[PDB]
């Protein structure tokens, strides 16, 4: 390989002999752009003319009021297509067509990865297939809807569990195939190398606005920056630019559903144990024999048995902490939120939103400032926090 | 290890192919597994490639995925195939045995411990499908110190280095854009282990036609786990179907 | 007054007795705030790091290929709320404020403005009541949640028709009586002045940044710009800046609803006549009698039985020009959106697009450089577009 | 015009003051409308104040939407209204008419042509509820020309300059955080037309405290549409407990 598979033991490329060329052939064309200030440029324009960047960083002082702690968010929910995902899904159909493809192949389980992926592949004249599986698909009929609108074409799988897992294996025998003309863009921080690589790649804009705007509104690096941990893309695009500032926190919130002790989360890297799976070495949710699990969890976009390699990494050498939230804590941030700032957050959004809350609480005379990434936007969980109350 | 060299060699002095069937460990259920694979080893089999039921087979089709969802309905672990394995190993002392795993597994309770109960069991040759030639030092290395075969898959999208990886890292067979000719030669060039032809294998003419391409043989999979599928219904009559199939593919390697 | 209330014969202040000391504050507090580089450097730093202006202009080359058509489209829809609306509730609120108000009166139809109303206020420290009518609040129950998750007050009306403008009444008959301590936040540009001059100043910078952008991307002005017209306030918005520049067409997109001959519509302005209501004198849907009628529109954001005083006035005279747009092709035109940009518009919104889209198809070789402000997103419109398809 | 003129002479030969009721023509129905009218007439109502069922009562509370409502649903229609109107001046030549409009109404098919139908019918004021007196140059200069009284209505909110205002516009009669005897004390230098208290006169103790504070008179507005809403079921007592509301009402004017 040109780069690193690996970030300490995990990572690498888990993936039948048949896939590598396709690996290798994404791994070549991504460092060729990465270097091409044409394709830099192309980029830039797309997520500002486009997906509306920069973002904003909000400073919210009615929900810090009577504590020492100074509060920004990282305003994703206002890119185009309500989260972060936009940002590479952008990037990797600009890397698809440099690679001369013309079609995407992706998967979903939510339904914003497929949105994300059938947004991009139309802008930018890509032929799109998404593998949902139909217990994803009958349960996110919104982003179904979405994602046909958007020309893609929804393929339900019913391969056993007929989710997630069940969808990115068709997905993948389906790329085996078809590599030639068709790119498979991967959702989040993930999976085989490059993928980890390349989604972080095209991802810190978000860290490195931050550091920006947080030296223009403050004139100092915050103490922690906080997001919450599906697969890692959010998280790991805010900390990037952050890793070499050593005075920087680094806060992932894995989701803790109904309480870590219940089992019922979605919280590997802390919670799990290393296994074999997805195409990469990284902490998963499994049972004793070795069988991969379904991660638990209120808000359905961080339900990643599994998490990105270079958290486990970050995680294993001390860089990076990470921690767990409940549901309930999730959707007390949630409301919070709403009814002090008049913004209405992803409840994926809101564990890390969470997070922060406690450090405040807890500590209230502790002078911190903090940056939390506000990774999307919560409309699309009016009903569910509606059913819980 | 071994079981091979002496079956390739038992092969060629009757101047003939081997036909390896697959099947998955468990499917439809212990019972009617067992009786599966002595009606395939009865039937003329020279080797077996068994799959053991795993969340969810990363690198496997539809076919398999139904095959492995009927052997967890069944209460089907890697615990209970090992126990079948050891079993099939004490009525059947000379055939080969490969087994068809995913990294997972074979990582779960430490890599060199999976291969040192593969050799306790009797089991030949191990193929973890997600796993390529660039991920295998830690497989190979486990498997050669446990007297286990460590199975490659030559892919059709493969090139001349990958071809001499295969050729010096596998041993018992090689799982076999480019000439089958092609493949076939640069293999016993790079002096690979025997080349057997797994794709496609559903019909006699298959396996006449790869024996003839000059592969050592042919490996039908899912062609087996049809017949499974559709007589599921009736166990007699499948057994029945399976011993025919198996006839016919192995009477089609005999030159 | 201290400004004109009209715009030729259009406007005015027809309001009880008791309501015009409360208009003529509103007016006073609003001059001094205009000449206070203190109260704009506080409304800026909102609409920037609080809403996430500027809005993007974006170019659509797809939709137009083929074509001598060049397209852009200001971003409104990435604008925190979803809409333009979020612009004008900020600096109303500011405005409740400079007056030592702690309250907020509002009323809604879709709720849209009342969960700009809500957002506002809950941001800015003020105790939000929003009346809407039964009719709308049992089917808008979307925005209903989300306004009381912002901690805004929803009252539900049953005066008669139960309805906005049996609504409007009872925000009114409330803020004649508590004025003193609540301030009345006009959802669009019309009613009495300073009303539709206020929500025109305060957003205004909806046709300036247009203008900067399209300067800047093309070097020339656009040769139109085109907004619907539910109640004028997206589109005096676009306008304003534009009106001086006499080269540059002004088209504002009125609802046809069924078809303007089946009487089903919300065009007053070209299809209804003057009357004096919402207190105002302005074109209006009413009966041969002098009853006022319901507009009708496939997007409810466009049901105002009548039309700001200022675009009554700018096409009296021959500067703005306004057309029709049926459910249909404003149906198609946002179909149109999704398959070729990955944009999925309001309903709103898509009137305006699909009218410079027929300005296109009707003569493909003409060499046009158009502006189409895209008022808001339509994922609020995604169920009602999928039960028409 | 006049009739108020000499209205309010011969209440003051009388030394008492006006006690002038407010009902929505054509609730809850034209012939039930007809009757209530005559019946306040009847228990000694001075003048009247009608109103014409608009869109929405721009102006009103509820009391009054729903009084409207009924009328609506009654299928009453402003030109219904002037027919009404027409009849009851048949009927009764000497007592004031006054209107209770909106704008809409009035300006519908031209200010002017409005005063005239009023001028016809034997209206003798209009006071236009949204119609501020900075918008009323139309409306009051179309009255006077048809003899009709503009009427106007002087809010506690009211400052000097509005006083003044409504002093010199007004005719007929004022439709009344300042001090009652502030009000009162200022119109009456500034030689306004006899004021007439209308807020919350529910009860013959605030009759006689209003002609008490100096005012001319009192208009009790909703309390009347009460009585009808209540009542709605038995027009028969409907009109028995007008009757009854009427004249004690009426006898707390009479000093
Ligand atoms: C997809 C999603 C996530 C979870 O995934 P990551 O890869 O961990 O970032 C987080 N936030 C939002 C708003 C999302 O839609
Ligand atoms: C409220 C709304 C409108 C209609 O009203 P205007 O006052 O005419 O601007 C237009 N677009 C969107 C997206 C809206 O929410
Ligand atoms: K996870
Ligand atoms: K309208």
């Amino acid at each position: 390989t040109l780069l690193n598979p690996y970030f300490g033991e995990f990572g690498g490329m888990y993936v039948p002999q048949i896939l590598m060329p396709a690996l290798n052939q994404l791994e070549e064309a991504f460092v060729r752009a990465q270097k091409d200030p044409e394709f830099q440029a192309q980029f830039a324009d797309l997520l500002k003319n486009y997906a509306g960047r920069p973002t904003a960083l909000t400073k919210c002082q009615n929900i810090t009021a009577g504590t020492r702690t100074t509060l920004y968010l990282k305003r994703e929910d206002l890119l185009h297509g309500g989260a972060h995902k936009t940002n590479q899904v952008l990037g990797q159909a600009l890397l698809a067509k440099r690679m001369g493809k013309s079609e995407i192949i992706a998967e979903t389980g939510a339904g914003q990865h497929g949105v994300a992926s059938a947004l991009a592949s139309a802008l930018l004249g890509l032929k799109c297939r998404i593998y949902m599986g139909a217990k994803d698909v009958e349960r996110q009929s919104p982003n179904v809807f979405r994602m046909r609108l958007m020309g893609a074409e929804v393929i339900p799988v019913h391969s056993g569990s007929a989710t997630l897992k069940d969808a990115c294996n068709e997905a993948l025998r389906d790329w085996s195939g078809s590599y030639e003309t068709a790119h498979y863009m991967l959702g989040t921080a993930a999976g085989p190398h490059p993928y980890p690589t390349i989604v972080r790649e095209f991802q810190r804009m978000i860290g490195e606005e931050t550091k920006a705007q947080i030296l223009d509104k403050e004139g100092r690096l915050p103490d922690a920056v906080i997001a919450c941990v599906g697969g890692g893309s959010n998280a790991i695009g805010m900390f990037a630019d952050f890793i070499n500032d050593t005075s920087v926190g680094l806060i992932g919130v894995e989701p803790g559903g109904h309480g870590i002790e219940t089992g019922e989360h979605g919280a590997p890297l802390k919670h799990g144990r290393v296994g074999i799976y997805f195409g990469m070495k990284a902490p998963m949710m499994q049972t004793a024999d070795g069988q991969i699990e379904e991660s638990y969890s209120i808000s359905a976009g961080l339900d990643f048995p599994s998490v990105g390699p270079q958290h486990a990494y970050l995680n294993s050498i001390g860089r990076a902490d990470y921690v767990s939230i409940t549901d309930d804590e999730a959707l007390e941030a949630f409301k919070t939120l709403c009814r002090h700032e008049g913004i209405i957050p992803a409840l994926e959004s809101s564990h890390a939103l969470a997070h922060a809350l406690k450090m405040m609480r807890e500590q209230p005379e502790k002078e911190q400032l903090l940056v939390v990434n506000l990774s999307g936007r919560g409309d699309k969980d009016i009903f569910t926090v509606h059913d819980i109350l | 290890m071994e079981r091979y060299e002496n079956l390739f060699a038992q092969l060629n002095d009757r101047r003939e192919g081997a036909f390896v069937p697959f099947v998955t460990l468990g499917d439809p259920g212990i019972e009617q597994s067992l009786k599966i694979i002595d009606t395939l080893i009865d039937a003329g089999a020279d080797a077996l490639e068994l799959g053991v039921p795993f969340s969810d087979p990363l690198a496997n089709g539809p076919t398999i995925q139904n095959a492995n969802l009927r052997a967890f309905a069944a209460g089907v672990t890697p615990a209970q195939c090992f126990e079948m394995l050891a079993l099939i190993r004490e009525k059947h002392p000379t055939i080969p045995i490969g087994l068809l795993m995913y990294a997972n597994l074979v990582f779960n309770n430490g890599i060199d411990a999976f291969y040192a109960r593969c050799e306790q069991v009797g089991v030949d040759s191990v193929l973890v499908a997600d796993v390529p030639v660039e991920e295998s030092a830690p497989f190979r290395q486990a498997a050669l110190r446990h007297n286990i075969a460590p199975i490659f898959i030559c892919p059709p999208n493969a090139d001349d280095d990958l071809l001499r990886q295969v050729a010096s890292y596998g041993r018992g067979y090689t799982y076999l854009a480019l000439p089958l000719h092609h493949l076939i030669e640069k293999l016993k060039e790079y002096h690979a282990a025997p080349a057997l032809q797994g794709f496609g294998i559903s019909s006699p003419e298959q396996v006449s036609a790869a024996v003839r391409a000059g592969a050592a043989g042919a490996i039908s999979g899912s062609a087996i786990v049809k017949i499974i599928e559709k007589n599921l219904a009736s166990p007699k009559q499948m057994l029945a179907e399976l011993r025919s199939f198996v006839s016919a593919m192995k009477a089609a390697s005999r030159a």
